């Protein structure tokens, strides 16, 4: 529902799946980073019925 | 040293005339969807016609990311507004 | 100089840089418009107006 | 004429900008028509052109 | 200043100049529409000095 | 005016200018340190006129 929103295109970022590691002794944690995609939805249909 | 070497779109004459406010291929109508692109050197967008097919490209020295994004956005908006199919 | 490679580091894997947050960083329309410069309009003051 | 679809989708006040520009254009036309009388002054051929 | 604003690119639309036409008797007014450009500015310089 | 002072050399350290570097992704900030020179001045002239 974007009735109170302006713009033709709306973006929803995607969230990936994280990895779990073992945390060995005397070893630093592994930092994780993922390049995520996005989902775009457009306002493109304008329908009318008149009389 | 990242350059764009080709930003080309292919249309038919009827659809181009629809999106150029009825004007033919060689020139760009100011009220159309191909006007308003930022000009780094001369005309940023050029159009040519051949065998019923219209080729719309960004000029040689105007092929920055902003022009490409604006051209794609305007093509999408014009196609959706005018019920034209923007095939991939 | 801090160029000794015999000590254990503490950074592994990948970092969440602003190039990996491309889908999360938007473009902003602040509401400001850039309007063309207005010309000087003085021609109806140096004529006889009825 | 401003469409409802573009007006509701746009984040700017399109109508206000268009109205202000229409007023500016009308003032510009008045002053340009006043300054176009230099052609009439030239057409008098009474020695008013230098 | 955009301190706190969430975004790297900022847009400022350009405003064009309108036309003036003669109004003829029994003839509807001529409507004008202009395709406007825009100006954009990015956040691209990130500098540091540390000790 | 070192009429009340006791030493023979006087030192004044110099300070240079810091550098500004671009902060690149996944790269730590460059720490800056300058090995500064000093300006030293001596009491080396002892002049006399006698008769």
């Amino acid at each position: 529902d974007v009735t109170g929103k302006k713009g033709d295109r709306f973006h929803i970022p995607n969230i990936g799946r994280a990895s779990v590691f073992d945390k060995l002794p005397e070893t630093p944690v592994q930092l994780q980073a993922r390049q995520e995609s996005d989902f775009y939805v457009d306002i493109d249909k304008y329908k009318e019925s008149s009389f | 040293a990242i350059t764009c070497t080709a930003c080309t779109f292919t249309m038919t004459d009827a659809e181009f005339a629809i999106l150029n406010e009825g004007v033919a291929a060689p020139t760009i109508d100011p009220r159309g969807s191909f006007a308003g692109l930022q000009s780094l050197s001369g005309a940023p967008i050029t159009a040519s016609a051949s065998a019923g097919t219209t080729t719309v490209v960004v000029a040689a020295s105007n092929r920055n990311d902003a022009n490409i994004r604006t051209l794609a956005q305007r093509l999408r908006r014009a196609a959706q507004a005018n019920r034209i199919t923007f095939t991939a | 100089a801090l160029n000794n490679t015999t000590y254990q580091g503490s950074m592994r894997g990948y970092a969440v840089t602003k190039s990996r947050l491309d889908s999360f960083i938007p473009e902003v329309w602040t509401g400001e418009v850039l309007r063309a410069l207005n010309q000087n309009f003085v021609a109806s003051q140096y004529v006889k107006t009825l | 004429l401003i469409e409802d679809l573009g007006a509701m989708q746009s984040s700017y006040d399109i109508r206000q900008e268009y109205t202000t520009e229409a007023g500016y254009a009308l003032s510009r036309m008045m002053d340009a028509d006043i300054l176009g009388l230099r052609a009439a002054v030239k057409g008098l051929n009474n020695g008013s052109e230098i």
